[PDB]
RNA sequence: AAAUAUGUAAGAUCCUUGUUACUUAAUUGAACGUGGACAUUGAAGAGCUUUUAGUGGGCCAUUUUUGGUAAGC
RNA sequence: GGAAUACUGCCAGCUGGGACUGCUGCGACGUAAGUCAAGUGCUGGCUGGUUAUAUGCCGCCCGUCUUGAAACACGGACCAAGGAGUCUAACGUCUAUGCGAGUGUUUGGGUGUAAAACCCAUACGCGUAAUGAAAGUGAAAGGUUGGGGCCUCGCAAGAGGUGCACAAUCGACCGAUCCUGAUGUCUUCGGAUGGAUUUGAGUAAGAGCAUAGCUGUUGGGACCCGAAAG
């Protein structure tokens, strides 16, 4: 029946990470494509003035 | 002997089948990019139509009296709830709906959502509280430092490979990013998302920008009661 | 194990990483402060001349200094200036290693080491000022203002340096 | 704070009634009678305490009927049967429906009901001398309850 | 602050491996069903295994009339009963249906009208090796609690109002 | 009255089929009960039992008071 | 329309740098060789207490009495030793543990080493149903629901069957009452049926007894002492 399940282990320890580079490759994925990705940018904030 | 070390070979691929979700997520988050995009933009957009309508509106509003006729702009906003005051001379009365709200201690802090209800029961609270909107960028850097694990495992935090590979989420994405977007749009199920692992446990303000007078309201001056930059200052006064 | 309760039992070597970030300091540290590393000249004072390495910030001004007397020898200091400027050896320390032991021809190398850097430095300060080389040695602190020049250069020097370093060690025992 | 006096609870368990009250039956009269002399006891014990030991202890003999279904006296089997004045049966045990319980046993009873012979699958529900108040017995010698030394 | 935190941590755990065991076999057999839950699927050798540990209070006596009408009479076509406490003997119907019985403990009387009917008595240690999962098995049963021993106590008890 | 108030302050499954009942004209109805089928902002703050102890003399403040000129009444 | 910035974001991270650390599922440079995060070296040597100062607890102590104790409330000069929940009964539990719808054995006899011990006949109770002044009489079925569970399943869900602890809900019975009372015998009166009731009992509300160590309760002096007393 047994050998359907297992050991073992564990196992935290630390947890305090951030902004890095390295623990920042982690937490992310998108805030790194992002993260050339940014600002929000352009234009035009002018007719709203001029109006 | 031979047998169990060929086992030990498959954990290989179980080192796979996430690295494949490694790669779901990449994707995931070069779209969820452009949603963050909207989410900082959309706050920006409602103040063009005004804008765009009324030259009139600005003059005559700074030098006199009266008010413009044609158009008006609603809002929404979610809100963030942070226990400045103690449980010293107070009945458990309110004490009851602060256990409601889930803030247990002095710097606890729970996310709510935009009405009315909420309010009404908000204000018993009241006088616990400073409460506001953040904005998308410091939620984000609440998150990271102040965030723990669910039930089923004890407190583990919000720290990166946690929140990516663990978290439940029977909704949609737990991904760090997703996660965090899908709250603030406060769309279906993002009140199950805010059913959050269950209090962020802030630190106490650094310098006391933090702390302006217990004693007071943002009307007499003070730190209580609702106001949106001043919760953003406050929260990063937290870290 | 077993049972019955339960000692110990050893170990060790493992860890862990680091690499770009092993790096950062290593250079540098110098570049806020600017100078080369040790060994270090007396330029002043008297015109022709000299040589030390520095072991020792007991913290920075109060300064070891040394060189080799395991029988009758030559001396040695802690000191908190007196006569002391820069040249462009450069090592990975800053200045750290020490005790006043050398020996084996050790003042005679540095003697002649020195004649080099010495002789190299002793136009530059033709070229600038001598008298005026004086107050700036007297200092020791030091440091920023205008690490410079050339000198010409190294290889051997390093040498010395090393050798000084690994050297200013001993181990072996005595009782005098 | 104590003496034991103090507390103690209240020296005795009097008071319960007085001021105090709670528990036990309190305040009594009430019947009293019979006295020490003409009193107890008559022995009781149900059909389904022989029932189960129909089986061991037991081939019991004859007449007509069966294997397992025996004749047995009741006054023989209960324990504490002779300082007893009389011994009375009752009725078995359990299975499905408003429940029988096969045996046709049956003797030696010096009491037996109108519910115990009539659901007792049909048997000789045979009663003892001693049973009938009827019995004579006027001088000479027999029937007599069962003694022992 | 307080409060759900300060009432969780107020109460208790729980079980509670039993105080004291006389019986040797009594202490390393509850450890062995804690030992059999945990590697596998079974959720009844956990669950015997703490009522085994409570007293007098959660150890049940189990008859032979309530086996033989409950799970035996042809009900299910003949699974494994465990009992966690101990069988009385307390029955006749010229029984039984069969069975395989588990128990901690039996009596004499109960052993050898049971294996007669059909089974094997089984102590539960030989019940364990052959059955392992646990399928085809009834946990049966209570009484502990129903009357005679209950809040029925202190004098002359204890009814309504 | 209307209170205005404010704390409060209790309060948040359906259908069909058959069979039974029922109170009330040999009279009209529901509603009972069953048997069978169909279809539906919160989070451990929490249920029950046995046994146990220290009272069964309080105090101050805040708010709302009632007596008292008042009072560390 | 060019004209700082209030209030605000990100990444780009440049850059000065203190104080406390030391087998898992990955994300990132690299087709390639493979590697980057999470979960330190080089020299000179080889602390607890006790006497006395700075600063703070302190408004002793410890107790207790108290709403409030330093108390101008109460007790003790100092120190060693002595100095307070005892025994068992009986009732109720808790806890184990052995036989179990009965279990239980004084004392004899036999044997016995130091008393002890053991075998057995087995002196004698609360259980095995109850009511009640007493005559007298005397029964076991059935669900409804949640949920522990199996199987039929599909399987990281789940329902429908089938069996039921348990508790809540319902009925139904056995005695007691209270009331019609057959069959009838026919001096006499013994008693089926059936219902309502309150209470007590029985089935799915079925089980102890024994000793043990312990708690409570009454007790006996009853945790100890303290009084004038009769």
């Amino acid at each position: 029946v047994l050998k359907k399940n297992p050991l073992k282990n564990k196992q935290v320890l630390l947890r305090l990470n951030p902004y890095a580079k390295v623990f920042a490759a982690e937490k992310l994925g998108s805030k790194k494509a992002e993260k050339t990705g940014t600002k929000p940018a352009a234009v035009f904030t002018e007719t709203l003035k001029h109006d | 002997i031979l047998t169990p070390e060929s086992q030990l070979k498959k954990s290989k691929a179980q080192q796979k089948t996430a690295e494949q979700v490694a790669a779901e997520r990449a994707a995931r988050k070069a779209a969820n990019k452009e949603k963050r995009a909207i989410i900082l933009e959309r706050n920006a957009a409602y103040q063009k139509e005004y804008e765009t309508a009324e030259r009139n509106i600005i003059q005559a509003k700074r030098d006199a009296k009266a008010a413009g006729s044609y158009y008006v702009e609603a809002q929404h906003k979610l809100v963030f709830v942070v226990r400045i005051k103690g449980i010293n001379k107070i009945p458990p009365k309110p004490r009851k709906v602060l256990q409601l709200l889930r803030l247990t201690r002095i710097n606890s802090g729970t996310f709510v959502k935009v009405t009315k209800a909420t309010l009404e029961l908000l204000k018993l609270i009241e006088p616990y509280v400073a409460y506001g909107y953040p904005s998308y960028s410091t939620i984000r850097q609440l998150v990271y430092k102040r965030g723990f694990g669910k039930i089923n495992k004890q407190r583990v935090p919000l720290s990166d490979n946690a929140i990516i590979e663990a978290n439940l989420g029977k909704y949609g994405i737990l991904s760090i990013d997703d996660l965090i977007h899908e709250i603030i749009t406060v769309g279906p199920h993002f009140k199950q998302a805010n059913n959050f692992l269950w209090p962020f446990k802030l630190s106490n303000p650094s310098g006391g920008w933090g702390v302006p007078r217990k004693f007071k309201h943002f009307i007499q001056g003070g730190s209580f009661g609702n106001r949106e930059e001043f919760i953003n200052k406050l929260v990063k006064s937290m870290n | 194990m077993s049972a019955q309760k339960a000692p110990k039992w050893y170990p060790s070597e493992d860890v862990a990483a680091l690499k770009k970030t092993r790096k950062a300091a290593r250079p540098q540290k110098l570049r806020a402060s600017l100078v080369p590393g040790t060994v270090l000249i007396l330029l002043a004072g008297r015109f022709r001349g000299k040589r030390v390495v520095y072991l020792k910030h007991l913290e920075d001004n109060t300064l070891l200094i040394s060189g080799p007397f395991k029988v009758n020898g030559v001396p040695l200091r802690r000191v908190n200036a007196r006569y002391v400027i820069a040249t462009s050896t450069k090592v990975s320390v800053e200045g750290v290693n020490v005790e006043k032991f050398n020996v084996e021809y050790f003042a005679k190398e540095k003697l002649t080491k020195k004649e080099k850097k010495e002789a190299n430095l002793f136009p530059e300060q033709q070229n600038k000022e001598i008298k005026a080389e004086r107050v700036e040695d007297q200092k020791v602190v030091d440091k920023a203002l205008i690490a410079e020049i050339k000198k010409t250069p190294l290889l051997k020097q390093y040498l010395s340096a090393s050798f000084s370093l690994k050297n200013g060690d001993k181990p072996h025992m005595l009782k005098f | 704070m104590p003496s034991r006096f103090t507390k103690t609870r209240k020296h005795r368990g009097h008071v319960s009634a007085g001021k105090g009250r709670i528990g036990k039956h309190r305040k009594h009269p009430g019947g009293r009678g019979m006295a020490g002399g003409q009193h107890h006891h008559r022995i009781n014990m149900d059909k389904y305490h022989p029932g189960y030991f129909g089986k061991v202890g037991m081939r019991y003999f004859h007449k007509q009927q069966a294997h397992f279904w025996k004749p047995v006296l009741n006054l023989d089997k209960l324990w504490t049967l002779i300082p007893e004045d009389k011994r009375d049966q009752y009725l078995k045990s359990a299975s499905k429906e408003t429940a029988p319980v096969i045996d046709t046993l049956a003797a030696g009873y010096g009491k037996i009901l109108g519910k115990g012979r009539i659901p007792n699958v049909p048997v000789i529900v045979k009663a003892r001398f001693v049973s009938k108040l009827a019995e004579e017995k006027i001088r000479a010698a027999g029937g007599v309850v069962e003694l022992i030394a | 602050m307080g409060i759900d935190h300060t009432s969780k941590q107020h109460k208790r755990s729980g079980h509670r491996t039993a105080p004291k065991s006389d019986n040797v076999y009594l202490k390393l057999l509850v450890k062995l069903y804690t030992f059999l839950a945990r590697r596998t699927d079974a959720p009844f050798n956990k669950v015997v295994l703490k009522a085994l540990f409570l007293s007098k209070i959660n150890r049940p006596p189990v008859s032979v009339s309530r086996i033989a009408r409950a799970l035996k009479q042809e009900g299910a076509a003949n699974k494994t009963v465990v009992v966690v406490g101990t069988v009385t003997d307390d029955a006749r119907i010229f029984e039984f249906p069969k069975t395989t019985v588990a128990a901690l403990r039996f009596t004499a009387g109960a052993r050898a009208k049971i294996v007669k009917a059909g089974g094997e008595c089984i102590t539960l240690d030989q019940l364990a090796v052959r059955a392992p999962k646990g399928q085809n098995t009834l946990i049966l049963r209570g009484p502990r609690n129903s009357r005679e021993a209950v809040r029925h106590f202190g004098m002359g008890p204890h009814k309504g109002k």
